[PDB]
């Protein structure tokens, strides 16, 4: 309530390839 | 309202898939 | 107890290794650790 947004998508399933960071962050994906 | 326009994700929408931390 | 080779049955983890202190990067969500070769390498103790 009150006195740019809403991006919806759905998943399928995919391979994936991404790469981990010396951190485990996730820096980088590539689909397949 | 709303619109429905269309755009392009380019390279988004990806989470951990499992628990298990991983380095290189 | 560390330093010594133990029979370990962390979280239903099965078997026999060395532990010791690690200076990993855990994230808050992480529990097991693994390699490339996908060996459970680093565990988090869960009551420490
Ligand atoms: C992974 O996490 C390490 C510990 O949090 C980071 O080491 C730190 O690095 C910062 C600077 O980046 C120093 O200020 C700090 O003293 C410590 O050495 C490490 O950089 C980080 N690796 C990444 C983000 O790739
Ligand atoms: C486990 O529970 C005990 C008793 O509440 C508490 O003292 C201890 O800190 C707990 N450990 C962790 C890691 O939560």
């Amino acid at each position: 309530l009150n006195r740019a947004d809403y991006y919806v998508g759905y998943l399928q399933p995919r391979t994936f390839l991404l790469k981990y960071n010396e951190n485990g962050t996730i820096t980088d994906a590539v689909d397949c | 309202t709303t619109t429905q326009s269309y755009t392009n994700s380019f390279t988004r929408g990806v989470y951990y898939p499992d628990k298990v931390f991983r380095s290189s | 107890v560390k330093n010594k080779c133990v029979n370990f049955n962390f979280n239903g983890l099965t078997g026999t290794g060395v532990l010791t202190k690690s200076n990993k990067k855990f994230l808050p969500f992480q529990q097991f650790g693994r390699d490339i070769v996908d060996t459970t390498d680093a565990v988090r103790d869960p009551q420490t």
